[PDB]
């Protein structure tokens, strides 16, 4: 009963 | 003097991507933009970090 990893935001940029 | 705390393990996609385990502990060294930084390991380790799997720490 826990919350799952959040969804990876886009990257704006390269790196 | 800027660290956070993971609240979520993260793996990367990237070789750029730092990979980490929920409760570990980084030091902020870039933030190029809002949702992803550069941060440093316990190991000295670099790479990008996404800004939401992570919280203020201390």
């Amino acid at each position: 009963d826990n919350s799952p990893p959040p969804a990876l935001p886009k990257k704006r940029q390269s790196y | 003097a800027e660290y956070v705390r993971a609240l979520f393990d993260f793996n990367g996609n990237d070789e750029e991507d730092l990979p980490f385990k929920k409760g570990d502990i980084l030091r902020i060294r870039d933030k190029p933009e809002e949702q992803w930084w550069n941060a440093e390991d316990s190991e000295g380790k670099r790479g990008m970090i996404p800004v939401p799997y992570v919280e203020k720490y201390r």
